[PDB]
RNA sequence: UGGAGAGUUUGAUCCUGGCUCAGGACGAACGCUGGCGGCGUGCUUAACACAUGCAAGUCGAACGGAAAGGCCCUUUCGGGGGUACUCGAGUGGCGAACGGGUGAGUAACACGUGGGUGAUCUGCCCUGCACUUUGGGAUAAGCCUGGGAAACUGGGUCUAAUACCGAAUACACCCUGCUGGUCGCAUGGCCUGGUAGGGGAAAGCUUUUGCGGUGUGGGAUGGGCCCGCGGCCUAUCAGCUUGUUGGUGGGGUGAUGGCCUACCAAGGCGACGACGGGUAGCCGGCCUGAGAGGGUGACCGGCCACACUGGGACUGAGAUACGGCCCAGACUCCUACGGGAGGCAGCAGUGGGGAAUAUUGCACAAUGGGCGCAAGCCUGAUGCAGCGACGCCGCGUGAGGGAUGACGGCCUUCGGGUUGUAAACCUCUUUCAGCACAGACGAAGCGCAAGUGACGGUAUGUGCAGAAGAAGGACCGGCCAACUACGUGCCAGCAGCCGCGGUAAUACGUAGGGUCCGAGCGUUGUCCGGAAUUACUGGGCGUAAAGAGCUCGUA
């Protein structure tokens, strides 16, 4: 509020808070749409879901909006959930 | 970035430093990593000490040197073993011993006599 | 600061001689004032502090200063009365007077104190000054002709020069071989008072 | 290396036992007095309220650009174009989480010490290996325009990137299935084990000592989490607990874990003091003590906590986010009443509170830090200076000679004695101050420019003149060094205790004298000692305080 470099800062976590909220909202839509395909109980559709959805999670650990270590844990979660289906 | 810095003692007027191993976010006068040597900046000769393999080994990790104590690096040869340019020579201007007490009281005694 | 009233006084009422060669004390040995003649009661603590007054007035030490040399003379591991006495014998002005080179110590105070010497080739004045072994005091050049230098460089037939000093050269050198020890210091009255006291 | 006692209960004694005193220390305050220097140190009370000025920026070698200097073309002197040397504003990166302050909260894994992590993260830095392919859509700025008092904000058009986004490759990495060997400390770990399937990136700039981007192996640094042990007072606080104790499946996290959740079981803690109440930042250390111990946490150094009060997340490698954001509240300010702004426990400073604590100073010369290839820029961090006997230390205020011992004072036995070698005088020396001249180190530094020290023309050195400009405070009945006179009279007063004042006071007041200290000397406050007076070292209980009325018996 008092120096240049705070008020810059200002904005750009605005932005920067815009683009994560975007990606953690696809993230948590892909893990519901796979989680509800599994509740369904049918396999195909929840193996390729499960595929694109390991994809965004990985995609999202690169791009840095959540911890690789994050990826990894959702990703085993999800994979072990199909399998014991 | 862990850093090769100096951290002042002495009184007000004449300062003596401490060639430390420090991380770059602590303070001037914090807690070292490793004391690897001291300068002395208000004598004649302005003495100069520093541990050549503990600076070996700080180098070889990567820590970063201050300005002054990259020139006192170089005047030591520490600095030039570590990168191998012009060989490891040492430059480094000892203070000239001062005679013994003893020798300078036979020598009055001598005059005298 | 420093004492300058008169000397006599102390002198008179420590029951000694401190100056040494003066002839008011001795016309009249008893303390000053109206009540000098009157008898006292004996007391230890008065015996041992009278003796800290001798002591601390022969050398002109101030009180602080006096107890700062006891507690670097209890600290050393000799014993603390000869170590008290040859802290006190290893002062500059001490050391010029004993070497001959002073009437009194309190001249040799003042022409400490006024630079007139030169300790191992540096100027140094300062009557508390301490005096290591092999230690070289000289006169300094421009001093060198002056009256009172004159008149103790030719009076040296006064109270002899201790072994621990030695005066060397025709400009009144003077070398010191060692701190003096117990047995040379030849001082008036007693150290084992002074350690009662400070003990207290 | 190393423990000292004295007074006071009685007509007198011994003992027990309390009280008091002699010592040391201080972030001190007050009284009287006060010359200098060196080195330190200074809101202990209101985490009370704050005027003003500074305390975090930087990069044109990421980018479009061209507001201000430079240069060059042009001119009517109004200016106009180019340049990119350079650079306001802007996009972008890194920094801003460090450094600096405070001690409110906190009796707690906060701190100290030692471990564990087969339960974990780590930007920048160092060092291996592999890469750095390909395409796209915008938008700030600019221009036009609208709203509002202001703060600020809407729309249209337009533009760039190392900004943003899609894909390929990676098979070193992540996940899953099967499978081998091996080590264990059980979950498990390791062999980058093998094998099948799926998947995960990057950015260019610059001609100059050239800087950069991505993944991955290993270092280094900085953390996180868990645990043993240790350091307050209070049962006139005996019960406490229901995500509370454990399990399973999920969720969540960098990570384990009731961290969260559904179900299930009924546990868990407590006289070895749970649960309450009070107080408190912890430590290295500091003071005291013979030591054991007691008190304490100022400076300096480490850790924690907080940033008007109370909640909350966001960005980021990292957030109690002091000089960030959102909300609520109290307070202060502006308002065209519609609405807005602020946070000194940063450095100085102001008001208030108080017995009491300082300058709205100088410099980035040195050290440390941030950005930059670099030159360089920023830095109330820091280095210095100013103020205060606040503390420690050192020095001076003169030295030698000088008498049947001058004058004056005071006492007197009227003789004389004391001030007193003191003084007067005769010489000597000038320390420190004063004046004059010269004048540093701190910089084997920084800079490819020619120079560069805030302190500071200081310290210091050499000359000049002259004893010339330089001493006070407390105390003097005993403890406890040091006594007389006059004044007063159970008054005025003194006093730490015992106790002193009743016209002849060594105890009040004042003068001579004396003693102890000395730029200080005393008083008050506080802690330790003396105190073996909480006795571990090192005490006691027949009559001095002290054996439960007596047994049985739980831990």
């Amino acid at each position: 509020a008092n120096i240049k470099s705070q008020i810059k800062r200002i904005r750009t976590n605005e932005r920067r808070r815009l683009r994560n909220q975007s990606v953690k909202s696809s993230l948590r839509t892909a893990i519901r749409g796979f989680r509800e395909a599994v509740d369904a109980g049918d396999k195909d559709k929840a193996s390729e879901l499960l595929h694109a959805t390991s994809r965004k999670l990985d995609k999202a650990a690169s791009k840095g909006v959540i911890h690789p270590n994050q990826a990894a844990n959702k990703k085993s979660a999800l994979a072990l959930a199909l399998n014991k289906l | 970035a862990v850093k090769i810095k100096l951290t002042r003692l002495g009184k007000i007027r004449n300062p003596q430093y401490r060639i430390i191993v420090a991380d770059a976010r602590t303070r001037r006068d914090g807690r070292a990593i490793e004391v690897i040597g001291r300068y002395h900046p208000k004598e004649e000769p302005s003495l100069i000490q520093i541990d050549s393999e503990r600076a070996q080994y700080w180098l070889g990790v990567g820590a970063q040197p201050t300005e002054p104590v990259l020139a006192l690096l170089k005047i030591t040869g520490d600095w030039q073993k570590f990168k191998g340019l012009p060989g490891a020579e040492g430059t480094l201007k000892v203070k000239e011993p001062k005679p013994s007490k003893l020798d300078l009281f036979n020598a009055a005694l001598a005059e005298a006599e | 600061a420093r004492y300058t009233g008169p000397a006599t006084r102390k002198s008179r009422r420590l029951g000694v001689d401190l100056v040494g060669g003066d002839q008011s004390f001795e016309k009249r040995p008893y303390p000053p004032g109206q009540h000098g003649r009157a008898r006292i009661k004996e007391s230890e603590y008065r015996q041992q502090l009278q003796e800290k007054q001798k002591a601390r007035f022969s050398y002109g030490v101030m009180e602080k200063q006096f107890r700062r040399y006891y507690e670097e003379a209890n600290r050393q591991p000799g014993k603390t009365g000869d170590n008290l006495l040859r802290i006190l014998e290893s002062r500059l002005d001490n050391v010029v007077y004993r070497a001959g080179l002073a009437r009194t110590r309190r001249m040799a105070r003042q022409l400490v104190s006024h630079g007139h010497f030169l300790v191992n080739g540096v100027k140094v004045d300062i009557p508390s000054y301490r005096v290591s072994q092999y230690d070289i005091i000289d006169v300094k050049e421009k001093s060198l002709n002056t009256l009172p230098f004159q008149i103790a460089r030719e009076t040296a037939g006064e109270r002899p020069i201790p072994s621990w000093l030695q005066v060397v050269g025709e400009r009144q050198r003077i070398l010191v071989h060692q701190l003096p020890e117990r047995a040379q210091i030849d001082v008036p009255l007693t150290e084992q008072l002074i350690v009662e006291l400070y003990s207290k």
